[PDB]
């Protein structure tokens, strides 16, 4: 069944479900080879399985499907996806694929995927025929952003001197130039807390680097 | 028929003004009641915020437009008028204006002028040494429903909305938002 639920699930719920399932030597170990074993034993016994994730393709185009809850971390969890999907059913890169997985052969490490039943929010049929990024036309910064919480928050005075000093708009193209010690990164979870609250619409996430 | 072009023109000025201002009134009605709302579309009531003040602007040129045609309309009637009026009766207006016209027969740009004055201003006197009486006269002829379905004056709703002056940055400015508007509009 769904290894999202049993990734974002924290570690102790994760480890008493392993000694409620028949295994109770799996505790000293990676958090991706706790899930590995589980979801091998689980397969094992022969139920439903379901499987999510975002995919990439390596030099010899043969794909890997990564977690967002592992950081796209290259452990077990990962899942093969081999380039016939990507000849036949026409899946670029990074396409979010959720829907049946296959238990891996003898000699397989990681899962296989039996089929795919949601690409992008949208169904796998339409998705052959989607236009490109890069083959749309750009234009400029013609709708706008505001970052005023609008319950008169304790802290808004913050996004409301951001937004008299430089107003944020869809599409836009900024920099946010600072030396150490500004406060940027408490700001920049405001104005992410706050779009996330005021635009619940709009997908949000932070891309944090060392 | 110059004239009756000039009439149908204004007329269109006219019903465009109308469903342009109906379209406004539709843009504040929904704008609002996507306001009672809190938070629900921010982006969305922005954009709100554009369209009211890009349907404002737009509404303005067209009430401008619609006034200045309505003046050439007016003029263009009056002028023909004037004009069959005065083939009618011109020789007794010559008869009592007769010394402003030999002024203008044969003399200069600056003794023209100055009997031009004299004709204007003595004319002027003897309008309103005349209609002290005040009486009421219908329209003209066969100009009775040009009179009419123009109206005396432009309505009430065009005067309250002219009044505000944008500056030509502003109206460049607000042409090309009206321009990517119906760029949108047209996807
Ligand atoms: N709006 C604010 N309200 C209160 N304190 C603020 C505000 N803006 C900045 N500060 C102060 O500025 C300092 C910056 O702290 P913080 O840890 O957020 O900085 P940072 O720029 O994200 O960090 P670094 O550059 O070291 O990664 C703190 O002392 C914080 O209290
Ligand atoms: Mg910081």
């Amino acid at each position: 069944m769904n290894l999202t639920e049993l990734k974002n699930t924290p570690v102790s719920e994760l480890i008493t479900l392993g000694e409620n399932m028949g295994l109770e030597n799996l505790a000293r170990m990676r958090k991706q080879d706790i899930i590995f074993a589980i979801l091998k034993q689980h397969a094992k016994s022969g139920e439903d399985i379901f499987g999510d994730g975002v995919l990439e393709i390596l030099q010899d185009g043969f794909g890997f499907l990564r977690s967002a809850d592992s950081s796209y971390l290259a452990g077990p969890d990962d899942i093969y996806v081999s380039p016939s999907q990507i000849r036949r059913f026409n899946l670029r890169t990074g396409d979010t694929i959720s829907g049946k997985i296959r238990p891996p052969k003898e000699g397989e490490r990681y899962f296989a995927l039996l089929k795919v039943n949601e690409v992008n929010f949208d169904k796998p049929e339409n998705a052959r025929n989607k236009i490109l990024f890069e083959n749309l036309t750009p234009l400029h910064a013609n709708s706008r952003l505001r970052m005023e919480r609008g319950n008169g928050s304790t802290e808004d005075l913050t996004a409301r001197v951001l937004d008299l000093a430089s107003p944020i708009g869809r599409g836009q193209r900024g920099l946010i130039v600072a030396p150490p010690k500004a406060g940027k990164t408490m700001l920049l979870q405001n104005i992410a807390q706050s779009i996330a609250y005021n635009h619940p619409d709009c997908v949000l996430m932070v891309l944090l680097i060392d | 028929t110059a004239l009756q072009q000039a009439f149908d023109t204004c007329q269109n000025n006219k019903a465009a003004w109308l469903q342009r201002k109906n379209e406004l009134a539709a843009a504040e009605q929904e704008y609002l009641r996507l306001l009672s709302g809190e938070g629900r579309n921010v982006s969305r009531l922005d954009e709100l915020r554009n369209i009211i003040e890009v349907r404002k602007w737009q509404v303005n040129q067209a009430a401008g437009r619609y006034i200045r045609s309505h003046e050439a309309v007016q003029h263009i009637s009056i002028r023909d008028r004037l004009n069959d009026f005065m083939q009618q009766h011109g020789t007794a207006l010559a008869a009592a204006l007769a010394p402003e016209l030999m002024g203008y027969s044969e003399l200069t740009a600056i003794a023209r002028n100055c009997a031009i004055q004299r004709a204007t201003d003595a004319l002027r006197e003897a309008l309103l040494s005349w209609l002290a009486k005040g009486e009421k006269i219908n329209y003209s002829a066969q100009d009775s429903d040009i009179l009419t379905t123009i109206g005396f004056r432009p309505d009430v709703a065009s005067v309250d909305d002219s009044r505000e002056k944008f500056t030509p940055a502003q109206n460049m400015i607000f042409s090309r938002k009206s321009a990517q508007l119906a760029s949108r509009q047209s996807v």
